[PDB]
RNA sequence: AGUAUGAAAAUGAUUAUUUUAUAAGCAAUCAUGAAUAUAUUAUAUUAUAUUAAUGAUGUACCUUUUGUAUAAUGGGUCAGCAAGUAAUUAAUAUUAGUAAAACAAUAAGUUAUAAAUAAAUAGAAUAAUAUAUAUAUAUAAAAAAAUAUAUAUUU
RNA sequence: UAGCCUUUAUAAAUAAUAAUUAUUAUAUAAUAUAUUAUAUAAAGAAUGGUACAGCAAUUAAUAUAUAUUAGGGAACUAGUUUUUUAAUAAUAUUAAAUCUCGAAAUAUUUAAUUAUAUAUAAUAAAGAGUCAGAUUAUGUGCGAUAAGGUAAAUAAUCUAAAGGGAAACAGCCCAGAUUAAGAUAUAAAGUUCCUAAUAAAUAAUAAGUGAAAUAAAUAUUAAAAU
RNA sequence: AAUAUUUAAAAUCAAAUAUAUAUAUAUUUGUUAAUAGAUAAUAUACGGAUCUUAAUAAUAAGAAUUAUUUAAUUCCUUGGAAUAUUAUAUUUUAAAAUAUAAAUACUGAAUAUCUAAAUAUUAUUAUUAUAAUAAUAAUAAUAUGGUAAUAGAACAUUUAAUGAUAAUAUAUAUUAGUUAUUAAUUAAUAUAUGUAUUAAUUAAAUAGAGAA
RNA sequence: GAAAGAAUUAAAUUAAUAUAAUGGUAUAACUGUGCGAUAAUUGUAACACAAACGAGUGAAACAAGUACGUAAGUAUGGCAUAAUGAACAAAUAACACUGAUUGUAAAGGUUAUUGAUAACGAAUAAAAGUUACGCUAGGGAAGGGUAAUAUAGCGAAAGAGUAGAUAUUGUAAGCUAUGUUUGCCACCUUCGACUCAACAUUUCCUCUUGGUUGUAAAAGCUAAGAAGGGUUUGACUGUUCGUCAAUUAAAAUGUUACGUGAGUUGGGUUAAAUACGAUGUGAAUCAGUAUGGUUCCUAUCUGCUGAAGGAAA
């Protein structure tokens, strides 16, 4: 290994900050889809904009992919997350099982929150 | 209702189904703002792009032309000709 | 190796301005003091020009390579010279001329005007769009594959 | 030659790209134990056999004061028991590139719908260049789970990409330079000084451990929980 | 206290989210550290300086390491409210009371916006003179890194065809201006020439050299 | 209640399939049996799959004829996926198409068939070696990486050690370091001697120290600190090395382009000459042996050794 590709093993804290703040991003996003759905269906059944937005009873998504990224168990909030989880992926080759999630390529972008139950 | 979407990351290290996913959404460069009236289409497309992209729900939508008026700064001035 | 002329450059010496004897690397660019020069509108607290205070950024050029600051190629510097051209043809395209004809006008010829078929004495609506017709295979004649021909004016 | 690139055009043209709907079940309401609507749940039309998971069948491995089949010993008067030797059965437990009875995600992929048209496909007439590739990540073959190794698979970048970060840096992290301007948002990365920018909170370390390239079995000393 | 394990949130408990809801169900989160082991040849090598805080005593420092976090702290549902802080002003006796503000951490690219300029296309205009056009100028949008390559548009140079003009001119050179500038033009200065095969349009090329 | 039939359910594709392996096959594609021996037929084949082209694959349909079946229908070889070869040039037939003045002919064409190019998209009907006498065009189409090996260490301790694993020793297996050996990779196209050495410490000697029923003493053995000083002369060989001789306090191990050829040498390795043994029909060749035998360099910069001038004192 004679050239040198020096990526420290472990991340900075600003790193660590900033990857949280992309993870709540993400969830954001996943809201305001749901929130945008729930309004046009309120909207369809025939309420105001303002109406929908009260309204007490949110509807939840009927397409598969939104459904699941709303369930937890399947993609969690940055807030539900472990600490372990928002820093470090699952890798089978390495020591530990484990591996900076900044040393995935295109990290920043690539989303990656659920590790195996026991790795 | 529509979608305020806002491409917010780039597409250079992004591999091309998700470019060309972005393609279809209509967006162009970095930060090029596009307002997508809500359906389930266009719902699961930009939940497709999650991670690239900036969504925000809206009673209107803009115009392009209107966009650019919002857009335009204060000249801190009155001419007046003689 | 003509004759005039020659502030063309490389190159040498000298003078002037400016910087330089505690500072280190493509010697430039950008920032920025100072010094000097010129300026018949510097009215100035001015403008331009020249000059390695000081600060920042800055790994020659080409070639060949997956990849060159490379300790890979090539060049001492400047001046002059040094590389997709012609002929006879064919196919496309664009325009222009003429146009069911064109070129040529002495005739002759080339291309077009009919599609086929190895080739032969075969060759395009019997009452209309293919469901008709022509040709090649086949055949008594159709059907079948293929391509072509037809819905005031021929293309 | 095809693949990828370019130019000029053609339409009874959207055929392209992306996603949604499509299914199953539940509850509620309305009609005729069925149908429709609404809401919710379910990795949700069709195709598949990798991961994972599994030991079924195949191929392999282990154990039985268990049973049967024979054999070698052994005690009394050929019969009999025990300590057994293998095979077979029974029961329990295990794994494999060429085992998959269970089984993902990604994938392949269809109709209509919506969104992309200052956008795509297809076709027609013409011009190319290229066929030494590299690295990074993931899953493998070879190698020794060695190589800046080698061989291909997928994605990205470099190739042909300047700019910011990674001390310096072809291939990593951001991001694509038409020309300026420099007020505002920023990306990755940073904010004691060198060097543009910082203040806090709660724990731990005392080894300069460490502070952008994490060195192992093991040992000693603590610390929690049982 | 002693012996022996484990270093764990699967179970268990605690806390949080979502469905009927003072409870149940489902999901998500929370379980050690130090040292030794330690190691080669130009020279210490976190990039370098340097970084573990300390009362008296500061209008003042106290990781610049590791781990989990925040953008003053605490509740309520990005937002408001309260709380103290800090700074400032005022009033009263260096303190107290009142009130105003700050709470949007910041740096950061040739990213995006703004600000202007250029070209190209699409869609609207305006002005001036295939007028369904051309030139110029507006507005909105999209595009403009590029080797091999493809396509389009220009300029310098030399010759041929046509061709005014003139030493107050032309050409070449130097210096300083000008025009989005390989080019040409203005002025000054110099040297030549009684003068552009000149401007412009065509036709062509021994038509552009830091790379043999 | 009994007999017979029709059968259904469960299991099975582990047998069998002309033939490998895979997929399929009991609704059988497997097996038996009647007829038959035909469809192991003739012209057009769209449309798909696959696909650079050349080819390859499945195939509806139309037309002619055939075999089986009461019929429905089925058959354009085999349950499927291998079983193969272009043109050119010859050859054989059929076709009735051309017939170089006309007629015949010849010769060519169409249709069907034939043999191989296995380096298997086949260059020709037909082609092996050698060069250290070689030549031209080009390409690189010890250092670096690795650490299997090697060297060193660590953990655990079977076992030796008169008794006791750990004074000293330490099987096989375990965890590391090193880049000193032999390899592997292919980014990258000279051994020894002399001379002068610089550096490291994993210390051979000298200094300090722990352990040593295996430290009585003296010699040792083993371990910690320690790089200040020192660490060989000869015979043999080109040798480093090694064997020995004589010494020494000791004759340590490396790194430095296995330091040092613009500093020396040139014995080894090395081309031209020649011979020998072996190999080859031979030219010639060799992880062979032997004699002979070719590079040079005035120092520009860095650096170092000395010596001046200038200077800001
Ligand atoms: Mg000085
Ligand atoms: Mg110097
Ligand atoms: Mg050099
Ligand atoms: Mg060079
Ligand atoms: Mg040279
Ligand atoms: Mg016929
Ligand atoms: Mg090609
Ligand atoms: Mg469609
Ligand atoms: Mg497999
Ligand atoms: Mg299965
Ligand atoms: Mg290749
Ligand atoms: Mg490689
Ligand atoms: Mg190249
Ligand atoms: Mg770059
Ligand atoms: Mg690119
Ligand atoms: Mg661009
Ligand atoms: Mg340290
Ligand atoms: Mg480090
Ligand atoms: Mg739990
Ligand atoms: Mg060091
Ligand atoms: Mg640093
Ligand atoms: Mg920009
Ligand atoms: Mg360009
Ligand atoms: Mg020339
Ligand atoms: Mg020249
Ligand atoms: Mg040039
Ligand atoms: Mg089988
Ligand atoms: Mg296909
Ligand atoms: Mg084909
Ligand atoms: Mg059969
Ligand atoms: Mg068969
Ligand atoms: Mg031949
Ligand atoms: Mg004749
Ligand atoms: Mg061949
Ligand atoms: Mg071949
Ligand atoms: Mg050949
Ligand atoms: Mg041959
Ligand atoms: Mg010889
Ligand atoms: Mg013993
Ligand atoms: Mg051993
Ligand atoms: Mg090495
Ligand atoms: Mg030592
Ligand atoms: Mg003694
Ligand atoms: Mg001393
Ligand atoms: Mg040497
Ligand atoms: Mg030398
Ligand atoms: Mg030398
Ligand atoms: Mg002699």
């Amino acid at each position: 290994g004679g050239l040198l590709w020096k990526i420290p093993w472990r991340m900075s804290t600003h790193q660590k900050t900033r990857q949280r703040e992309r993870l709540r991003n993400v969830d954001q996003v996943i809201k305001q889809l749901t929130l945008g759905l729930h309004v046009q269906r309120c909207q369809d059944k025939g309420l105001t904009y303002q109406e929908a937005m009260e309204s007490k009873k949110k509807y939840k998504p009927r397409s598969k992919s939104l459904r699941l990224l709303n369930k937890p168990s399947v993609f969690p909030k940055e807030n539900q997350m472990s600490s372990k989880d928002k820093y470090w992926t699952f890798d089978k080759k390495a020591v530990g099982y484990r591996k900076g999630i900044h040393k995935v390529p295109k990290w920043t972008k690539i989303s990656i929150r659920k590790a195996p139950k026991f790795f | 209702v529509f979608y305020k979407v806002t491409l917010s990351r780039s597409l250079i290290g992004v591999p091309h189904t998700t470019k060309s996913i972005v393609k279809s959404l209509g967006l162009g460069k970095r930060g090029s703002i596009v307002y997508k009236k809500v359906n389930p289409a266009i719902a699961g497309s930009l939940a497709k792009v999650k991670e690239l992209v900036k969504v925000e729900v809206t009673e209107h939508e803009l115009t392009p032309s209107q966009q650019r008026e919002l857009r335009k700064s204060n000249p801190g001035f009155i001419v007046e000709k003689r």
